[PDB]
């Protein structure tokens, strides 16, 4: 099974890092792409290429062979990495999904509102937010669990697991997940509304001479990302909560359902008419 | 209007007008001696070319 | 009768131009080694304009350039080190021509407020204003640095005295729409096309129509004089291009390919003539031979479609520009 | 030289200093066309070369263009009208009758040309149908019927969903309806959704139409926004 297991996991590497660099090709060569709605789809092109492009080799391998080579520290340093890359992209979505808000519900005030150093600004902040959260308590170990199992492991050599208490658990998921999945639900009920809303008018004026497509898109974009990383977000809490009732099997199973999400951006926020000819002429 | 229409094709209509092999030949002739100055033509050095 | 002795002197015209096409201009010139391929890259690109653009003129010293825009507004460019030297706001936003002098000192302006206003760059300040016409501005010429000819939708074409800003003489002879204009190189005589498939040849110190050629069959956009001055060239909204000649009073050759549809804006030729250069709807220009009407290079270098295009008057480079308010220099 | 360089440099800072407080003004402002038919009445609706007029309201900055100085049957200069917010359409809806081809079919063979024109293939037009008082004065009394005028109004009947005035003759609101949709249908044949019209009853004694403009402009924005997303 690890060679049918090895060579599922290579597959992975090379979609995320394929339609990643091809994104953020075509914007930078193409003058028609240089929009302020495209600077967070960068933003978070970037974020996932470099978490496909690190987390995943390493961990594959950390997986196939059983045991952890590169000692001490850059255990730590992955472990750094992975949750700086995770926070940092499930929370370019919840910018997305504001900018759309702002788009639709005030149209006028739209230009005033978005600017280029407003944009590089929030992307600036973002980032920063998300690096103080993964970087800061790691090293400094305040994540650092207390059982012997736990020192046992930290001790060691060729051991690298992940233990944690029950503040930075709680603190670390809220931060990550739970705070844009609420603004995501407010923004798209919004413009659901004002959607409908429009429909309605269009056909009381012209009716007779002549939601589908709403409930569609936001149907796919909003299930797409619970279904990918809701589960291992519940579970998260949920052993630290309880002892004893996940196994270590669950935990790394829904994990890797949750990095799987980051080959799946590509195919939903660059399908239009000036990304499907760009990438042709790629 | 009749009338000055008509007035303005008959100035038009006399006047002397030559082949078509004449000027032909006098279009390629002119491109024939002006060719070596043309830049677009040839590619100038870039020694010689302001716009590299 | 009066009806009745037009149509009889229109089949002696015809039949006079007749008998003078001995052998056309491909026949003569197919012993001629071909150009080949030529190939061109941009080699500069100008930045500041907010919205699309409609006009551009080359400077005589090859150097600098000016272009105007919708957003009101006309730059004056410098192309060797890309840096902006003048940005006159115009009065208003609505602007279709523009013109830059001889000497330098002075640049034209006009568009759809029937009005023509000529600016002071060494002195920037409104220095004339010129009305009388009744449609919208076209195109305008230096004829001199006191003098200006111009044509509009009225069907006329002027030519001003910007001293005392009176009309000294007006043309007249069309019936639709004046597109544009051409001096020739020894300013004596000018071309127009119109918008009912016609184009005449005029004399400037007399004030009288020599010549008509009505070869095409929809509006005329764009015409210029070969670099002889004993013929010229057009393009219309058909997708061809024609050429004709003064002399034997009859087009020579036609420039089209039944893979184009789209309108042509803008026709310019080359240093010697060999090469014409059109632009055209489908957002990138095309370069021809014009003594065999053979394609040989494509510029495609714009998102929207290409609006106006000049040649240096050494034939260094040239200039396009387009309506994603970009210009470009190619090479 | 090496003085010249850098002049020239500090004039180009300058100059494009400059270029970014008018791009501030430049996209904040909503450009409109006013078109009529050519006694629609539509100097009343302003009033009330090129001409330019500027009005704010709740803070939005308008600007609108009146053509007068042209005058022709082939429109040439439309095509520079490519990138504004709305064209306002006035016509007199009152002047069936009147040939000096009546004025209604001259004006509805117009609407036709710019409905289905190369350029503003993506442009929505605001439409004001004027002059209902004569309207319906005209209708009210007998010896002028638009059954001898137009043969199409001899089968039609007032929709079911309609929103006839409290004290309106129910025979002008018949006549009102196959008006509007006279335009509604041509508007509606050759419509994929990249724009719309918006048909209004307009007479001497409104004051509400700027309001109306106002919506207007609204709805067209968010619709396209909506259309741009994907969700509609
Ligand atoms: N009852 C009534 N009379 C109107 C209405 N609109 C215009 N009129 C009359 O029609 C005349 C035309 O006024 P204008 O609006 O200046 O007409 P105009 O300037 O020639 O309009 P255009 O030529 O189309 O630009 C006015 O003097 C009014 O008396 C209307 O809505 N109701
Ligand atoms: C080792 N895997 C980590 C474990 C905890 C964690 C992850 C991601 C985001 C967070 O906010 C977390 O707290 C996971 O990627």
């Amino acid at each position: 099974w690890v060679v049918g297991m090895g060579i599922v996991m290579s597959l992975i590497v090379l979609a995320i890092v394929f339609g990643n660099v091809l994104v953020i090709t075509a914007i930078a060569k193409f003058e028609r792409l240089q929009t302020v709605t495209n600077y967070f789809i960068t933003s978070l092109a970037c974020a996932d290429l470099v978490m496909g492009l690190a987390v995943v080799p390493f961990g594959a391998a950390h997986i196939l062979t059983k045991t952890w080579t590169f000692g001490n520290f850059w255990c730590e340093f992955w472990t750094s990495i992975d949750v700086l890359c995770v926070t940092a992209s499930i929370e370019t979505l919840c910018v997305i999904a504001v900018d759309r808000y702002f788009a639709i519900t005030s149209p006028f005030k739209y230009q005033s509102l978005l600017t280029k150093n407003k944009a590089r600004v929030i992307i600036l902040m973002v980032w920063i937010v998300s690096g103080l959260t993964s970087f800061l308590p790691i090293q400094m170990h305040w994540y650092r669990a207390t059982h012997q199992e736990a020192i046992n492991c930290y001790a060691e050599e060729t051991c690298c697991d992940f233990f944690t208490n029950q503040a930075y658990a709680i603190a670390s998921s809220i931060v990550s997940f739970y705070v844009p999945l609420v603004i995501m639900v407010f923004v798209y009920s919004r413009v659901f509304q004002e959607a409908k809303r429009q429909l309605q008018k269009i056909d009381k004026s012209e009716g007779r001479f002549h939601e589908h497509k709403a409930l569609k898109t936001l149907g796919i974009i909003m299930g797409t990302f619970t279904l990918c990383w809701l589960p291992f977000f519940i579970v998260n809490i949920v052993h630290v909560i309880q002892d004893n009732l996940i196994r270590k099997e669950v935990y790394i199973l829904l994990n890797w359902i949750g990095y799987v999400n980051s080959g799946f951006n590509p195919l939903i926020y660059c399908r239009s008419p000036d990304f499907r000819i760009a990438f042709q002429e790629l | 209007q009749a009338r000055k229409l008509v007035e303005q094709l008959k100035m038009e209509a006399n006047i002397d007008r030559i082949k078509v092999s004449k000027a032909a030949a006098d279009l390629m002739a002119y491109c024939e001696a002006h060719a070596k100055e043309d830049p677009l033509l040839t590619p100038v050095p870039a020694s010689e070319n302001p716009f590299r | 009768q009066l009806r009745q002795e037009a149509e009889q002197l229109k089949n002696q015209i015809r039949d006079a131009r007749k008998a003078c096409a001995d052998a056309t201009l491909s026949q003569i010139t197919n012993n001629i080694d071909p150009v080949g391929r030529i190939q061109m890259r941009t080699r500069r690109t100008l930045r500041g304009h907010l919205a699309k653009i409609y006009a551009m003129h080359w400077g005589t010293d090859s150097r600098l350039l000016v272009s105007a825009s919708q957003d009101g507004k006309l730059i004056i460019w410098d192309s060797y080190t890309t840096n902006k030297v003048h940005a006159i706001p115009l009065r208003s936003s609505w602007v279709m021509t523009c013109a830059y002098a001889p000497s330098g000192n002075y640049v034209a302006c006009g568009g759809l407020d029937n009005i023509c206003s000529i600016y002071n760059l060494k002195t920037v300040r409104v220095s004339r204003e010129l009305a009388g016409h009744t449609g919208y501005l076209s195109c305008c010429r230096f004829l001199d640095d006191n003098q200006i000819v111009t044509s509009s939708g009225d069907t006329t074409c002027a030519l001003w005295d910007i001293e005392t800003g009176q009309q000294t003489t007006t043309f007249t002879g069309h019936t639709g729409d004046v597109m544009s204009l051409s001096l020739a190189p020894d300013t004596r005589l000018f071309v127009s096309g119109a918008c009912d498939a016609s184009a005449k040849l005029w004399d400037v110190r007399e004030g009288m129509c020599r010549q008509t050629f009505t070869g095409h069959e929809s509006d005329i956009n764009a015409i210029c004089f070969f670099p002889n001055g004993n013929a010229f060239a057009t393009g219309s909204d058909d997708a061809t291009c024609r050429l004709f000649d003064l002399r034997a009073d009859q087009e020579l050759m036609t420039y089209s390919h039944d893979n184009i549809i789209c309108g042509i804006t803008s026709v310019s030729f080359s240093k010697s003539g060999r090469l014409l250069l059109a632009g055209y709807d489908d957002f990138n220009c095309n370069v021809w031979d014009a003594l065999k009407a053979d394609r040989a290079g494509v510029l495609a270098g714009h998102d929207n479609r290409v609006s106006c295009l000049g040649v240096t008057d050494d034939g260094m480079a040239v200039a396009t520009g387009s309506w994603d308010s970009f210009l470009k220099i190619w090479n | 030289q090496r003085n010249e360089e850098k002049a020239q440099r500090e004039a180009n800072k300058k100059i494009e200093k400059q270029l970014q407080k008018d791009k501030q003004v430049y996209r904040a402002t909503h450009r409109l066309l006013l078109l009529g038919a050519g006694e629609s009445g539509k100097s009343t609706i302003v009033k009330q070369g090129i001409f330019e007029t500027k009005f704010q309201v709740d803070k939005v900055n308008f600007h609108m263009f009146d053509v007068g100085g042209q005058r022709d049957e082939r429109r040439k200069w439309i095509q520079c009208f490519n990138d504004v917010t709305a064209i306002i359409f006035v016509v007199a809806s009152s002047s069936y009758n009147m040939v000096i081809t009546n004025r209604l079919q001259e004006a509805l063979n117009l609407f036709k040309s710019i409905w289905n024109n190369r350029w503003l293939r993506t442009i929505s037009v605001i439409l004001f149908l004027n002059k209902q008082d004569l309207l319906a004065e005209k209708v009210l009394a007998g010896k002028s019927k638009i059954e001898d005028y137009f043969p199409e109004f001899a089968r039609y009947t007032t929709p079911e969903d309609a929103t006839p005035e409290p004290g309106e003759d129910p025979r002008v609101t018949r006549a009102k309806y196959f008006i509007r949709d006279e335009f509604l249908r041509i508007s509606t044949a050759s419509g994929d959704g990249r724009h719309y019209c918006y048909p209004h009853f307009t007479c001497a004694v409104d004051t509400e139409n700027i309001r109306r403009v106002f919506n207007d402009c609204r709805d067209i924005i968010q619709r396209m926004h909506l259309r741009q997303y994907e969700l509609l």
